[PDB]
RNA sequence: ACCCGCAGAAGAAGCACCGGCUAACUCCGUGCCAGCAGCCGCGGUAAUACGGAGGGUGCAAGCGUUAAUCGGAAUUACUGGGCGUAAAGCGCACGCAGGCGGUUUGUUAAGUCAGAUGUGAAAUCCCCGGGCUCAACCUGGGAACUGCAUCUGAUACUGGC
RNA sequence: UAGCUAGUAGGUGGGGUAACGGCUCACCUAGGCGACGAUCCCUAGCUGGUCUGAGAGGAUGACCAGCCACACUGGAACUG
């Protein structure tokens, strides 16, 4: 490449583009929720996984994961969505938080006090 | 027209009591022409806690610069 | 206080015929602790034997360095099969620092005050031979000036 | 990091005397002393060629009761002072205010000698002090405020100072509660169960 | 032509160390015999001479000294082409000051050491280290 | 002293003016561009003796219109 | 502010984690079910990876978890550029605009440079002092910024002829 | 996005202005811009300074100063 081929434009830089574009750079996004479904995970492993359908307050509608066990997740309950790639589900990149809005905490919890939507009772 | 003022010249409650040559148009914490010394009564327990430049002062007092009540007792002491 | 140092260990597993076999390779250094460096390759069906073969070669290998006062005077490069190890004299702090396969090599040469990176292949049996090509490449000043007549 | 638990349990984990929970009733008998920690463990772990120095370094750090950034401060100070870095690192920790308050006998433990500094009970050059990061000057006086002289804390610490090996580099009195840091210890003055001169090959980074 | 006689000088010596040859021959020019005296002055060559008038030819006697090789890189700076000038106070240094930059100055072709000691600036043509 | 510029005539189709193409160099040492450029400038001329191809020398003078302030001093080189 | 008293241990400790990388792990339940992950993969009757118990590791008024931009990546290359087949050489070519060429002298002194004179204020990096406990911050004294502009010279060289 | 321009280019002389100029008028001329990116769209206040790294190189113009532009949202003026 001659100096005559490097004229009027600096060398290009690229990629690092969102794999979670429906969040529009926000770390946690608000959405209404309409239905929950059970589906087949990756690998011959006989396990099952849960997913929900969530329209966001910016007009995108995503397929989101449900972690842990048990739910109160229903039509127009309103919940918060984040990123978080799943190795056990094809195309699943969106995840639900229990620590916000109508979403329920996990029952019988003795581990990790800040996770899965739990808060220890106080006076 | 030229004048001389005393300023706190420092951070929150940590003044240095600096004296500057400036113009009558300037603001309380605004512009100034020359920094000429400091007139601090505490000076963090310093023995040379007050000072004035004896060449820069003669360029403006001798010469029409007005001096505030806040530093005149020092300019009188070096007799400039 | 001569010290015999290990760089890395590798395991190579091969299907035969029916079933599998596996051997281990080690890379060690001994040198002299000042102005001389030396390294050995060793391969066996067990790690302690691969290290034992490597030490038996490392004590029978030597390279002389143009070294004075335990330190470098100029930046230097050395190359081997995609490892492009570049060395700079390091001062006013910690002496090691540098790439993980270089730290014992500099110390058995007595020059463990140097910042070095691989700038290519990170494979330790290429990296050590590119670091040693740099210790072979460096010269004294003294000799880079003494090339003048008289 | 805060341990939030028994001082003897911590001292057994580190396998050595830290000058913690000290008192004239002494160590030896009914206190698990010199026993290995937990259900299984060695009285000297076998360790890597860096780990053997790193484990001695964290004993030097805890036996003088300093933070990692403060241990590194004296390492960087000794790395620009004369020969062996480790003997000079120890001569900087041994000359620090909180350990001098311990060697003078005003606290029963190094942790209590340091508590007396944070609690503003100590004086140096006749002047009140609060920061444990201070290097004591040769032939200067260390004392305590008269408002603190009737604490059993100091009576029982000076009672213990009468029941240990005499520090050969200073002088102090329990009726005045006042002592002079004449010099640092030199060569045959000082020893410990842990090593200093071999850990001169650390950091990383 | 031969549209750059300086690349004819530079390659013929760089390729000569790569063949471990005792001397090399090239067509002569006034820059080639100036650069040859700087290379003889810093000890990168042993001697140089010219022979003939109809086709004057330059013979360079090579020097390799103790150990292996006498130079790592011999690099172009000014070109026939884009020419790079510096003042006496703006002269670069090569290889922690153990390498040379070649400068044509106002006086003649010399080292950056000789130039900053003579208080001169000019066109920088080569780096040798 | 005055700044002087030189360039070639590219139009003469004005009652008291000419249009000149002037040559300059650019280093731009924050990108390293190292190029020649040609600027088209409008120039005042009440002698009207320049042909389209002649080379002219110009000076800073007086504003007349957009990009026109410079005036003709002399013809340097006549075409051909 | 700063100093001296008075109550009474009183008013004051969490969060992530324990196969291996990378520091801590044993026994028991579940028995491919159900969960767990940064990547390996774990899980069918001794599960170092799930759940629980008893202990243990890292950090601490915090501890985990995330977002955007730049690094590690020479992986947009000046320093580190590349192009048979991996990846990048126009089907075979002509040629206008752009880029661009040996050697010598005379001439000009634009650029080039040596001496001379300006600028790039204050703060501050860095360097020699002072103040607070470090990191901050404040304060006394410094240093430099290829150039651009002007002037006295030289024309080795580049441009011009 | 490769074409775009009648107040668009040039002459002469008033009227207004500190003052230049289709600012605006009278009577003429037929020119101008274009791959060194014209025409058009999107982003953005500028500088001292600030940020990042092996530097090189990019990025940045919250902070404290020196300027600009602007003040319901648009268009004009006076007074000093």
């Amino acid at each position: 490449a001659t100096v005559n081929q490097l004229v009027r434009k600096p060398r290009a830089r690229k990629v690092a583009k969102s794999n979670v574009p429906a969040l529009e750079a926000c770390p946690q996004k608000r959405g209404v929720c309409t239905r929950v479904y059970t589906t087949t995970p990756k690998k011959p492993n006989s396990a099952l996984r849960k997913v929900c359908r969530v329209r966001l307050t910016n007009g995108f509608e995503v397929t989101s994961y449900i972690g842990g066990e048990g739910h109160n997740l229903q039509e127009h309950s309103v919940i918060l969505i984040r990123g978080g790639r799943v190795k056990d589900l094809p195309g699943v990149r969106y995840h639900t938080v229990r620590g916000a809005l109508d979403c329920s905490g996990v029952k019988d919890r003795k581990q990790a006090r800040s996770k899965y939507g739990v808060k220890r009772p106080k006076a | 027209m030229v004048t001389i003022r005393l300023a706190r010249h420092g951070a929150k409650k940590r003044p240095f009591y600096q004296v500057v040559v400036a113009d009558s148009r300037n603001a309380r914490n605004g512009r100034f022409i020359e920094r000429v010394g400091f007139f601090n009564p505490i000076a963090s327990e310093k023995e040379e806690g007050t000072r004035l430049d004896l060449d820069r002062i003669a360029h403006w007092v001798g010469q029409g610069a007005t001096i505030s009540d806040r530093v005149a007792a020092l300019i009188k002491e070096v007799n400039k | 206080e001569l010290q015999e140092k290990l760089i890395a260990v590798n395991r190579v597993s091969k299907t035969v015929k029916g079933g599998r076999i596996f051997s281990f390779t080690a890379l060690t250094v001994v040198g002299d602790g000042n102005g001389r460096v030396g390294f050995g390759y060793g391969k066996a069906r067990e790690v302690p034997a691969a290290i034992q073969k490597a030490m038996e070669k490392a004590r029978r290998n030597m390279i002389n360095v143009a070294l004075n006062n335990g330190t470098l005077q100029h930046p230097v490069k050395g190359v081997h099969t995609g490892s492009r190890v570049f060395m700079q004299p390091a001062s006013e702090g910690t002496g090691i620092i540098a790439g993980g396969a270089m730290r014992a090599v500099l110390e058995v040469a007595g020059v463990h005050n140097v910042l070095a990176k691989a700038y290519g292949s990170t494979n330790p049996i290429n990296v050590v031979r590119a670091t040693i090509d740099g210790l072979e490449n460096m010269n004294s000043p003294e000799m880079v000036a003494a090339k003048r007549g008289k | 990091a805060r341990y939030l638990g028994p001082k003897l349990k911590l001292s057994r984990r580190e396998g050595t005397d830290l000058f913690l929970k000290s008192g004239v009733r002494a160590i030896d008998t009914k206190c698990k002393i010199e026993q290995a920690p937990g259900q299984h463990g060695a009285r000297k772990p076998r360790l890597s060629d860096y780990g053997v120095q790193l484990r001695e370094k964290q004993k030097v750090r805890r036996i003088y009761g300093v933070l990692e950034r403060q241990f590194r401060n004296y390492y960087k100070e000794a790395a620009r002072l004369k020969g062996n870095t480790g003997e000079n690192l120890l001569a900087l920790l041994e000359g620090r205010l909180d350990n001098v308050v311990y060697r003078m006998g005003f606290g029963a433990t190094r942790a209590e000698a340091r508590q007396l500094v944070s609690h503003k009970a100590i004086m140096v050059n006749g002047r009140v002090v609060n920061i444990a990061s201070y290097q004591v000057s040769p032939n200067d006086v260390v004392s305590i405020r008269e408002k603190a002289k009737k604490q059993s804390r100091v009576k029982a610490a000076l009672e213990l100072a009468e029941q240990r090996e005499k520090p050969t580099w200073l002088e102090v009195d329990a009726g005045k509660m006042e002592g002079t840091f004449k010099r640092k210890p030199e060569r045959s003055d000082l020893s410990a169960d842990i090593n200093e001169h071999l850990i001169v090959e650390l950091y990383s980074k | 032509s031969m549209q750059d006689p300086i690349a004819d000088m530079l390659t013929r010596i760089r390729n000569g160390q790569a063949a471990n040859k005792a001397a090399v021959t090239m067509p002569s020019s006034k820059l080639k015999v100036a650069i040859a005296n700087v290379l003889k002055e810093e000890g990168f060559i042993e001697d140089f001479k010219v022979e003939g008038d109809t086709k004057p030819e330059l013979e360079l006697t090579l020097k390799y000294f103790q150990g292996k090789a006498v130079v790592e890189s011999i690099q172009r700076v000014s070109r026939p082409g884009l020419r790079i000038y510096k003042r006496k106070d703006e002269l670069p240094k090569v290889m922690a000051g153990l390498g040379i930059a070649v400068v044509s100055t106002s006086k003649g072709v010399m080292t950056d050491r000789a130039a900053r000691q003579a208080g001169l600036g000019g066109e920088i043509i080569c780096y040798v280290a | 002293k005055i700044r002087t510029l030189q360039g070639r005539v590219v139009s003469d189709k004005m009652e008291k003016s000419i249009v000149v193409a002037i040559e300059r160099f650019v280093k731009h040492p924050i990108y390293g561009k190292f190029i020649k450029r040609t600027t088209k400038l409008h120039v005042h001329d009440e002698n009207n003796e320049c042909g389209i191809g002649d080379v002219v020398e110009i000076r800073e003078c007086r504003p007349l219109s957009k990009t026109k302030s410079w005036t003709l001093v002399r013809v340097v080189e006549k075409a051909v």
